[PDB]
């Protein structure tokens, strides 16, 4: 219904994605060969251009989520209106628990099984000496 | 037909004269007005007006200036040709040279274009 | 042809030449601002002076260099540009040369500068091998080969000058479990029955066998192997001297090497 | 155009005989009558209609077109060498007057646009560096034919022998064979608007 | 208001992104003579857009932390199912890949059932 720390979740994935965008079209962009190419006629420039628009519409589509989800929580102002930043600096959950030790208890039978898949798939280091 | 840097080369001793030159004349200017304005009516002696010595050594120094940026002009173009462009001087025929010159001034106006519309997008 | 620096130095050496014999003429204009102590105006006099020396020093040794141009200037490539004015719209050409060189160096120096990264963390094929092994191998004077008698996973060496041969036995992509030899003291060919590993040498190079496996835990990058592997073979072929030894002297120990940042240097002592 | 009124004085003093100093360097004093010392816009250009008294008229509008087109940019000083060499007797000017009024005009190769005055060719056969191509003072005067452009695609120089065009391969002879077997009741001006009509037209 | 300390000024972290973005790449992208001489001249300008670049990025990180820990500990309730959320997506995508495996260990063992003929 709100969700808003997922909200700023995804907006702090979203920037640090625009910035992986940014140097990785640095990185593309780069290596911008003559496109009149020796050997190559019409081979390079065509996927360059191509994964160049696919960029700019991911930067673009990054912009818009950013702007949305920066609207949304700037809007949705509940809870804590003074909001004291002094409050920052120190001197029901039962199903929370019971998802957590499902999970534990699972983690220890994936663990189990992984502990008899190490036996199980070494089976070359022993014998290595004669194989073939 | 005259190459640039031998010019040069040929040229520097002359701008390193008219530096003496001027440098002679200005201390002939120099002691000819501290003999007058306190000595007596020895330095009779009409020399240059250390103007057109001074505009001489200037107009010197621009033409060397000139000479030398065209001749690193030049040599930086074919340096970029020579680069960005194989040898083909009729083992591909000269139309073919203008068509590869027109394709590589599309790709670039297309990507000028593909940069514009992103700055369009982003404001 | 990098003639270019030196002609832009002159171009540099002729402006601050008439800079300064103007800015001399104009000091000229006036004498001491206020002394009030003496006439040590004859100082900034003689430096002065000593400006116009450096100045004809560089204009000589500027002279001196920059021998000659070759003839045929422009080496017929711009014909084109020199064609009439039928076929030429020609000055977009050089727009775009020179447009493509500004970009190239931009994206160059931002790539460069954006290595200090944001990015607080990452998250939500038998046919690259023989590609990045075919890349590196048309590098001179560092020669490899490979066999791969274990199975899917990578086995190669390297050679050099000498015989001090590299067993580099890796995965796929990235390289690691490496180790190092000299002068045919392993004889990987058909050591004992095959191409066999052994783990060892005579007690010496197994400082080197450290390095590298230190080098291998460094130069790991997230992805892009193919860069990887160029790094590993850069920081392997800095060792084809192994002579000198900076910030010591070339008696310090055994040997004096590691150069992890493009450097090398005493070793046992970073 | 200051540039090439220092070339144009240059020339005309180095070989032919000029006229004494005025108001405006007039040396274009043709065999009939030439007047021309008034520029309005002194940026643009330093020229006018010499006189009319005859075509080779429109012939005044043309010639006041080709030397707008020949000032231009200062791409080449060759260009006035080759206008001043316009100037042949025998029913020589009169084709290049009715080639320049074709191609000021631009009418309806095919009906389509194929007019090159230029010259200095990179295709062109080599026996030297040229350094200022303009014209050859020959019995058959070099000079581009056209600029034959699809919509391969490249230009074609001719000389005609007007003593008449008799010039890889498959692009020059069938061309020139045609245009000849075209025209070929030249029997007295035969190289003056005869064989420039049939290059025109019958070329295609 | 240039030594003043108070910063009489508003309207930012949102139009400031796109600003420095579009700010030194413009620089490239103009439809004007570019002079075919220059050498560490733009190389400060794009330093300083990076720079003012990465450090609004920082600030606007700062603030997003700030908001996150003041809503934690303002409304735990949120912060608790996000966490029971990542939980099960975790959780799922482990049974997927435990279940990939299993098919596939599956699947090789049974093409070489009697690889042996005897």
């Amino acid at each position: 219904e709100v969700n808003t720390a997922s909200l700023c979740r995804i907006g702090q994935e979203t920037v640090q994605d625009i910035v992986y965008r940014t140097m990785e079209i640095f990185q593309l962009l780069r290596n911008m060969q003559l496109p009149n190419g020796v050997t190559y006629h019409t081979g390079t420039y065509q996927d360059r251009l191509t994964k160049l628009q696919d960029n700019l519409r991911q930067l673009s589509v990054l912009f818009r989520k950013l702007r949305l989800v920066y609207d949304k929580c700037n809007e949705n102002c509940g809870g804590m209106d003074p909001i004291p930043v002094e409050q920052l600096i120190p001197y029901e959950r039962r199903e929370i628990a019971e998802v957590n030790k499902k999970l534990k208890q699972k983690n220890q039978q994936l663990k189990q099984i992984m502990d008899q898949l190490r036996n199980l798939i070494w089976d070359i280091n022993a014998m290595l000496a004669m194989r073939n | 037909d005259f190459d640039p840097v031998q010019r040069y080369k040929m040229l520097i001793p002359q701008l390193k004269e008219s530096l003496q030159t001027l440098m002679k004349v200005a201390a002939q200017n120099l002691i000819q007005n501290t003999n007058i304005d306190n000595g007596q009516k020895s330095s009779d002696g009409p020399i240059q007006r250390f103007d057109k010595c001074l505009e001489e050594f200037y107009a010197l120094c621009d033409q060397l200036e000139l000479c030398l940026r065209l001749a690193h002009e030049c040599l930086s173009q074919s340096c970029d040709s020579a680069k960005h462009s194989p040898t083909l001087v009729p083992s591909l025929p000269y139309p073919q040279y203008l068509a590869v010159i027109k394709a590589q001034i599309s790709c670039a106006k297309d990507i000028h274009t593909a940069l514009l519309d992103c700055a369009n997008k982003v404001t | 042809s990098v003639n270019l620096e030196a002609f832009s130095q002159a171009i540099s050496a002729i402006q601050a030449l008439r800079s300064s014999v103007s800015r001399v003429f104009d000091c000229l204009k006036d004498g001491m601002r206020n002394k009030e102590t003496l006439e040590g105006r004859e100082k900034a006099f003689i430096a002065h002076f000593q400006d116009n020396l450096h100045s004809v020093n560089r204009d000589l040794n500027e002279l001196e260099r920059l021998s000659n141009l070759v003839g045929k200037p422009s080496e017929n490539h711009p014909l084109h540009n020199s064609g009439l004015l039928s076929l030429d719209p020609y000055s977009q050409l050089l727009q775009a040369y020179k447009w493509s060189n500004k970009l190239q160096y931009h994206a160059g120096l931002a790539s460069g500068l954006l290595n200090q990264q944001s990015l607080k963390r990452s998250a939500n094929p038998q046919y690259v091998d023989d590609v990045i092994s075919r890349i590196d191998r048309m590098f001179p004077e560092m020669s490899i080969h490979l066999s791969r008698p274990n199975g899917t996973s990578a086995m190669l060496l390297v050679t050099l000058g000498k015989v001090l041969k590299v067993i580099v036995v890796m995965r796929s992509l990235f390289i690691d479990r490496t180790i190092v030899k000299g002068y045919n003291e392993n004889v990987y060919t058909e050591d004992g029955k095959l191409d066999i590993w052994s783990k060892s040498n005579y007690q010496v190079f197994q400082k080197v066998t450290d390095h590298a496996t230190t080098a291998l835990l460094h130069y790991q990058l997230p992805q892009m192997p193919d860069v990887v592997v160029r790094s590993f073979m850069t920081w392997l072929r800095s060792y084809i001297k192994l002579f000198q030894a900076p910030c010591q002297r070339c008696g310090k120990f055994l040997q004096d090497g590691l150069p992890p940042t493009w450097r090398d240097f005493r070793t046992l002592e970073a | 155009s200051v540039i090439m009124r220092r070339h144009l004085q240059r020339i005309i003093q180095q070989e032919t005989l000029q006229l004494i100093n005025s108001n405006e360097p007039g040396v274009i004093m043709f065999k009939t009558d030439a007047l021309k010392c008034r520029v309005a816009l002194s940026p643009k250009t330093n020229q006018t209609l010499q006189l009319k008294v005859t075509p080779e008229d429109e012939l005044q509008v043309l010639e006041k077109f080709f030397e707008t087109r020949v000032a231009g940019p200062p791409f080449k000083a060759n260009t006035l060498i080759a206008f001043t060499k316009l100037l042949g007797a025998p029913t020589h000017i009169l084709r290049d007057c009715v080639h320049i009024m074709k191609l000021e005009l631009f009418p309806d190769q095919l009906k389509w646009n194929v007019q090159f005055c230029l010259t200095i060719p990179p295709s062109a056969p080599p026996i030297a560096p040229p350094g200022t191509p303009a014209v050859v003072l020959k019995s058959k005067m070099l000079f581009f034919l056209q600029l034959t452009q699809k919509t391969v695609s490249i230009i074609v120089p001719i000389i005609y022998d007007m003593a008449t065009q008799q010039a890889n391969s498959s692009v020059a002879a069938p061309m020139m064979v045609s245009n000849i077997l075209k025209r070929f009741a030249e029997m007295r001006q035969g190289e003056c608007t005869i064989f420039a009509a049939v290059r025109d037209l019958m070329a295609n | 208001a240039a030594p003043g300390a108070p910063r009489p000024s508003s309207s930012t972290l949102v139009d400031e992104l796109e600003s420095s973005f579009e700010a030194c790449f413009a620089s490239l992208v103009s439809q004007d003579y570019v002079n075919g001489t220059d050498q560490e001249e733009i190389r400060t300008g794009v330093d300083q857009c990076i720079q003012k670049f990465l450090d609004i990025a920082r600030q606007t990180e700062c603030f997003f932390l700030q908001k996150r820990l003041q809503l934690s500990v303002q409304k735990p309730e949120q912060v608790i199912k996000e966490d029971v959320s990542e939980l099960r997506n975790e959780l799922q995508r482990k049974d997927a890949l435990v279940q990939k495996h299993l098919t596939k260990l599956r699947h090789w063992q049974q093409v070489l059932e009697d690889i042996n003929v005897q």
